């Protein structure tokens, strides 16, 4: 195997959440924002190199939605078994005091694709400059997701990636500090 | 979180696997209900096959449609090879050089011992080899690697540590081999 | 008209 390109989609009830995305060797090329009906490129340059008509993704999602309901009944209404996430927090480069860096919260091997993630600095939520990915596919059919927090290293700051998922009995908090 | 109502999930995946560029291409289409893969279309098989009893109805219905079966059989060219070519220049050919630094761990649990750290980051693709040397002789023991970490942003990192008992004069070298560079990258730490 | 990624269409299931 030299490379793998995967067109992955899903529809989830009763949340009525759908997703359409392409990835290359585990990295997302793009996904379609269902609300804004538009292709969202993982790296900005991709959209200057290629294109994707979002409408077609919506078409597929509609079919996925109709097939889920069909499959829900065909299975004698069998629900999914929640698999809680494995969470880790790392910086993307070695940390140097007062040198801009980025904290990455890796949320892995969980299902269904619904999760609540919050970055905490010394216990209080931080939303400044944060970002995140949509749900990425896995060979075992569970999901991956990443959250990011740019920050300025300090000897005084303590950070936590707070994660809630139906497979967890309480919020999971993974901390990191210089 | 609240809302413990039962959830029902459906996934549709089309995997295009490429070997030696596009000389060998395989399309693996798979349907997954919750966590169970129920039906698939493997280009190496030519038709839909039920993985579990749940998918039998779809395999039958889908295999009944001849035009669908034909487009699927030619997908390896109209879909897989097509998309592979669309991004070949900025994906398969993407190459970002690692940034390598060596430093002693800020946490040393043992006197007379020095846990050395080789940080390798911001690289792409993920294929890489990191080795430690002591006076130019490869250290095959006492090495701890965090493993390959995919950052989610088309970039990778990896951390490789070396357990050492340093004696003055020794030269420790972290060597990195990656497709982005022609000759190994080396960074040394002197005892 | 930059090269376009092409999708494979989802097939409708029977009951």
């Amino acid at each position: 195997e030299e490379h793998v390109i995967i067109q992955a989609e899903f529809y989830l009830n009763p949340d009525q959440s759908g997703e359409f995305m392409f990835d290359f060797d585990g990295d997302e090329i793009f996904h379609v924002d269902m609300a804004k009906k538009e292709t969202v490129w993982r790296l900005e340059e991709f959209g200057r190199f290629a294109s994707f008509e979002a409408q077609g993704a919506l078409a597929n999602i509609a079919v996925d939605k109709a097939n889920l309901e069909i499959m829900t009944k065909r299975s004698n209404y069998t629900p999914i078994t929640n698999v809680p996430p494995e969470v880790t927090v790392l910086t993307n480069s070695p940390v140097e005091l007062r040198e801009p860096n980025v904290l990455i919260c890796f949320i892995d091997k969980f299902t269904p694709p619904v999760v609540n993630v919050t970055w905490l600095r010394n216990g209080k939520p931080v939303t400044t400059g944060v970002s995140e990915t949509v749900f990425l596919p896995r060979e075992d059919h569970l999901f991956r997701k990443f959250h990011y927090l740019p920050f300025l290293p300090s000897t005084e700051d303590v950070y936590d990636c707070r994660v809630e998922h139906w497979g967890l009995d309480e919020p999971l908090l993974k901390q990191w500090e210089f | 979180m609240g809302d413990t109502r039962p959830r029902f999930l459906w996934q549709l995946k089309f995997e295009c696997h490429f070997f030696n560029g596009t000389e060998r291409v395989r399309l693996l289409e798979r349907c997954i209900y919750n966590q169970e893969e129920s039906v698939r279309f493997d280009s190496d098989v030519g038709e839909y096959r039920a993985v579990t009893e749940l998918g039998r109805p779809d395999a039958e219905y889908w295999n009944s449609q001849k035009d669908l079966l034909e487009q699927r059989r030619a997908a390896v060219d109209t879909y897989c090879r097509h998309n592979y070519g669309v991004g070949e220049s900025f994906t398969v050919q993407r190459r970002v050089e690692p940034k390598v630094t060596v430093y002693p761990s800020k946490t040393q649990p043992l006197q007379h011992h020095n846990l050395l750290v080789c940080s390798v980051s911001g690289f792409y693709p993920g294929s890489i080899e990191v080795r430690w040397f002591r006076n130019g002789q490869e250290e095959k023991a006492g090495v701890v690697s965090t493993g390959l970490i995919q950052n989610g942003d088309w970039t990778f990192q990896t951390l490789v540590m070396l357990e050492t008992v340093p004696r003055s004069g020794e030269v420790y070298t972290c060597q990195v081999e990656h497709p982005s560079v022609t000759s190994p990258l080396t960074v040394e730490w002197r005892a | 008209a930059p090269p376009a990624y092409e999708k494979l269409s989802a097939e409708q299931s029977p009951p």
